[PDB]
């Protein structure tokens, strides 16, 4: 009855709670400077031991996390969920826990991207966001639909468990959070692929949908949020990063999916930051071809990018990606469509590779 | 950084009066921290050497009841142990003996002579039951000793004499604190590439004994960056930035973690400031100090080496303007690397102008065309 | 060659395997020699215009020291390698035929092909 | 589909559209400026001269109630068609221009929406182009082969226009 709300409403609950009672009382626990979260960390450290069962302990492990991936920093969160060690033990059961294993994770994964960490919240929510049915993973569905379907009662009332609305977490937020991420994440190697390079391969979320948009013999102005989604990312592969930032409010006014977070303007500027970085990434990798040579100045200015940032971006990716591009920094310029002769003797040595191989099968 | 933390952190009691004592000759005489709590951890404990140290000037005020009630109460202990261990030797019992050589082991220890602690500690050798928990925790405990008198080459080897040892189990850490002693031993003893191997490869996820879990953040972190030699891009990426588990370790200093980010990213302005913030801390560091030096300036030396390589002409002028660090100093430091032979650059400092190279260009394709093509035919002759 | 050398001092006794027919071991350490030149060819210029120190750098893992501003040269007589600019004031060393080559190329690979297609 | 589906026997060009346009009906209500504006990008349209044109073509259609709601909301798409023409039309008039002079001849909202405009017409393969922005120049085509082929291409054109010129010849012989 307290982790799902904030330090606040629990306060009240509490003092209510405590109103009410008489003043004589008997107490195990101490008072501590914060009141709240002595509570909550109490009941925990009571309900986990080597006698205590699993569904209690893993249920108490499960309630600290969601509690302090909401109200408190996230890796003491982290630290948490990898030291209490539950793989097999958070599946089943616990009867709630199932809501507990997929809302924590849920939450965390939430918590996470606050922070703006896109490369961690990606990791954290794919294998749940990844299923058709994650609405009823989440223990969220209305009563009445399903109340139908289980009928006869008897079996029904316990397979109708799923969590309180309040409990309830709205999913347009946590899936336009994600499909942002695998935005972040896989535009400037989708992009790099549509430059041929193939350093590497990577996948990002939301992308089926994108191509089935394609596909489509209708494409109409942005309505759904995935659309607007949809369209940042047209807009970061023709490298327009303003139009971009605009059609994220555009989804996202309609969903009401950036209104539902407190810190909602630091995370504007945040993404708004984080998407110059990728935009100013997926541009160069689509326009290499047609242009030799750069100007770090114009670049620096017209992605709004200071030129430390720039430089260091287009450095780093070039080396990592093996691409053929040059960049001189005492007069700031760049350098790019080209090493034939490598190239030659790399496909050579593929060659040889597959002989190699027909060899093992002669054998 | 305050010291309460640091001095708390460290379980080792070596750590807590040794990293003490080292912080106040290590920096300053003067400052107070390095030594109030030396002297009040010291006079918490059976050794008067450290604390006649304490007594000596630099030190707490000098007290004779401190002094007199620690080496009676030893003389006692001393008289006890040795009839204990005559009487041992004479019930013919291996456990008690070794209890006995173990326990002179350990009065030596906290009495801070440490060659006896030692001797005493390995005389269980013959005396063990089973080499695994008797002879492995008689290893754990010559590498404490060994570690605390500054031999490493000893460390080494009662970690061989350990880890060599034919039973090992994968679920206790004890594997852990091997790898850490290890890490410690190569880390003591160009780049190394076997310290930064060691601290990567796990976390034990309990109290390391040996090494400050923020210890290994940092010494594994650090010596891998500047393993240049070593150092595949998957040692920067495959055992530092994909490592998972390594990231556990990370989490612990994030300035450190920010500071691989960055030299991984092609920052290295921003990576080399945040190692010019915490040198002043990290020459603090009781293993570290004498290696910080060397480190840094391999990984500057890295991070000029990667510039180096991906422009065939360089503004030098510029760089060091544009560098964020200060032209001239770049160029001193430059030039330093040169000789060694670190770098292949071609640089007058005083025309600013810097040049790397890495009929005869076309040559060279083409000899490179002919070598595939001789792999071509090999590959036909073996089908034949 | 600091391997090479060792390779020969302990393998010392197969070298021996009569000990006046070879008394000094000639061949082997002629053989050597050849060796440890093959190496710097290896790099075979290539560039027009090269860095002192670059090749101070290299040259100095062969045991003379002084053999760069030699060695260098003397590599040069040998032929096997060019250099230019060398002796210079400057002190930097300089570094239908094409045709040809990418004929004979062609060659080779139509000659694996039909290898195969007979094969 | 959709065009089958408008009872269009097939779909059209714009071209083709524009003769609809092109007809009475359409042109004898049509405002007077737009025929001026049909005229200056579809029939004599010449790069140096069409901004001063537009610019004077402009005044008139943002001061009449009508005619201005009309046209704002056709400003970007229309802009799109004549800055292309403009960049191919300049394709047929340099081999390499610079940077500030090819921009300065085509009107832009920004210097770099203008260079964003180039890109896209060269990604439609409206036009070829490398953009070296070391020397800040475009070139409309490592170098002395960008020059051999260009050659061969104008010489081939040459061959054309002679065979050609043969055929007219022969006509003249009878004469």
């Amino acid at each position: 009855h307290t982790y799902y709300k904030f330090d606040y409403k629990a306060h009240q609950r509490q003092l209510t709670p405590p109103e009410g009672s008489s003043k004589s009382e008997q107490d195990q626990a101490e008072n501590e400077g914060e009141d709240s979260a002595v509570l909550m960390e109490r009941l925990c450290k009571y309900i986990y031991a080597k006698d205590r069962t699993d569904r209690i302990r893993t249920c108490a492990i499960l309630c600290h996390i969601y509690h302090h991936a909401l109200h408190s920093r996230w890796y003491q969160a982290r630290d948490l969920m990898l030291m209490s060690h539950l793989q097999d033990n958070i599946q089943h059961a616990d009867p709630p826990v199932q809501i507990l294993y997929n809302r924590t994770m849920v939450q965390l994964g939430i918590c996470a991207f606050r922070q703006g960490l896109t490369k961690d919240a990606h990791n954290a929510l794919l294998d749940i966001q990844s299923s058709g049915r994650a609405k009823e993973l989440l223990g969220q569905g209305l009563l009445l639909r399903s109340l139908q379907e289980r009928n006869q009662e008897q079996e029904k009332v316990e397979r109708r468990r799923q969590v309180p609305f309040h409990l309830h977490i709205n999913l347009e937020l946590l899936e336009c959070v994600y499909l942002v991420s695998a935005m972040l994440l896989e535009i400037p190697y989708m992009a790099a692929h549509e430059s041929d390079a193939r350093r590497r391969m990577i996948s990002k979320q939301f992308h089926h949908q994108l191509r089935v948009g394609e596909r489509q013999p209708l494409l109409g102005p942005p309505e759904s949020m995935r659309e607007h989604v949809v369209a940042a990312s047209k807009a970061m592969k023709m490298g327009d990063w303003k139009t971009c930032h605009s059609f994220i409010i555009n989804e996202k006014m309609n969903g009401k999916v950036w209104d539902l977070f407190p810190e909602a303007d630091k995370v504007r500027t945040m993404l708004v930051r984080k998407i110059q970085e990728e935009s100013l990434r997926t541009y160069l990798f689509t326009y290499s071809s047609v242009y030799d040579s750069i100007s770090m100045e114009t670049l620096s200015d017209m992605f709004e990018l200071d030129l430390p940032t720039v430089h260091s971006i287009i450095s780093k990716m070039i080396i990592n990606e093996e691409l053929m591009a040059s960049l001189d920094q005492p007069t700031q310029t760049v350098v790019m469509h080209r090493x034939x002769x490598x190239x030659x003797x790399x496909x050579x040595x593929x060659x040889x590779x597959x002989x190699x191989x027909x060899x093992x099968x002669x054998x | 950084y305050d010291l309460t933390t640091r001095i708390a952190h460290f379980l080792d009691r070596h750590l807590v009066f040794p990293l003490l004592e080292f912080l106040s000759v290590k920096e300053i005489y003067n400052e107070k921290e390095l030594l109030q709590g030396k002297l009040d951890l010291l006079s918490d404990t059976n050794m008067v050497d450290f604390a006649m140290d304490v007594y000596k000037n630099l030190y707490s005020d000098d007290i004779p009841h401190a002094l007199r009630e620690k080496r009676t109460t030893v003389v006692a202990q001393l008289k006890q142990l040795q009839a204990e261990t005559e009487p041992i030797v004479k019930h013919g019992f291996r456990q008690e003996y070794l209890d006995t050589l173990y326990r002179y082991a350990k009065f030596q220890y906290e009495c801070g002579n440490y060659s006896g602690a030692a001797e005493y500690l390995y005389f269980f050798r013959v005396l063990v039951p089973a080499t695994d928990r008797n002879a492995l925790s008689s290893l754990w405990g010559k590498l404490a000793s060994e570690i605390l008198m500054q031999n490493w080459d000893a460390a080494m080897e009662d970690l061989t004499r350990l880890k060599e040892t034919i039973d090992n189990n994968s679920v206790s850490s004890p594997l852990q604190s091997l790898q850490q002693r290890t890490w410690l031993i190569h880390w003591s003893l160009k780049g190394r590439d076997n310290i930064i191997d060691l601290f990567l490869y796990q976390p034990q996820y309990l109290n390391a004994i040996q090494t400050m879990c923020p210890h290994i953040l940092r010494y594994l972190t650090t010596a891998v960056i500047t393993n240049k030699d070593v150092r595949k891009r998957r040692q920067v990426l495959k055992d530092l930035v994909k490592v998972i588990q390594q990231e556990s370790y990370t989490y612990k200093d994030p300035i450190t973690e920010f500071v691989e980010c960055l030299y991984v990213n092609f920052d290295f302005d921003g990576a080399q400031k945040k190692l010019r913030e915490c040198e002043s801390v990290l020459v603090n560091d009781f293993f570290l100090v004498a290696c910080l030096e060397d480190f840094i300036e391999n990984a500057r030396l890295f991070i000029f080496e990667t510039f180096c390589r991906i422009h065939q002409c360089i503004s030098i002028n510029m760089l060091a303007d544009k560098l964020n660090m200060t032209p001239e100093e770049a160029e001193r430091w430059i030039v330093n690397l040169i000789r060694n032979a670190r770098l292949d650059a071609k640089i007058d400092s005083k025309l600013g102008h810097v040049v790397m190279g890495n009929x005869x260009x076309x040559x060279x394709x083409x000899x490179x065309x002919x070598x595939x093509x001789x792999x071509x035919x090999x590959x036909x002759x073996x089908x034949x | 060659p600091q391997v090479y050398e060792e390779l020969f001092s302990y393998s010392c006794p197969k070298f021996l395997s009569e000990p006046f027919l070879q008394q000094l071991k000639v061949f082997s350490d002629e053989v050597q020699q050849q060796a440890q030149l093959s190496t710097i060819r290896s790099f075979l210029k290539l560039y027009t215009t090269m860095p002192v120190a670059k090749l101070a750098g290299f040259l100095d893992l062969t045991e003379q020291e002084f053999r760069i501003q030699l060695l260098v040269f003397k590599h040069k007589m040998k032929n096997l390698v060019w250099t230019s600019g060398i002796s210079a004031l400057d002190g930097e060393f300089q570094s239908x035929x094409x045709x040809x080559x990418x004929x004979x190329x062609x060659x080779x690979x139509x000659x694996x092909x039909x290898x195969x297609x007979x094969x | 589909r959709l065009a089958t589906l408008l009872g269009l026997q097939a779909p059209p060009t714009r071209i083709g559209l524009i003769n609809d346009m092109v007809r009475f009906n359409v042109l004898q209500y049509v405002v007077p400026e737009v025929k001026d504006l049909y005229n200056w990008l579809e029939v004599e349209f010449n790069p140096l001269k069409l901004c001063e044109r537009v610019t004077k073509v402009l005044n008139w259609v943002r001061e009449q109630p009508e005619k201005e709601p009309e046209l704002q909301q056709y400003v970007p798409q229309l802009q799109n068609n004549t800055i292309l023409r403009l960049l191919q039309q300049v394709s047929q008039i340099y081999q390499s221009i610079e940077f500030s002079r090819l921009t300065s001849l085509v009107p832009f909202v920004d210097a770099f929406q203008l260079e964003r405009a180039i890109v896209d017409a060269a990604r439609h393969c409206d036009l070829q182009v490398r953009i070296d922005h070391t020397s800040r120049t475009l070139s409309f085509g490592x170098x002395x082969x960008x020059x051999x082929x260009x050659x061969x291409x104008x010489x081939x054109x040459x061959x054309x226009x002679x065979x050609x010129x043969x055929x007219x010849x022969x006509x003249x012989x009878x004469x």
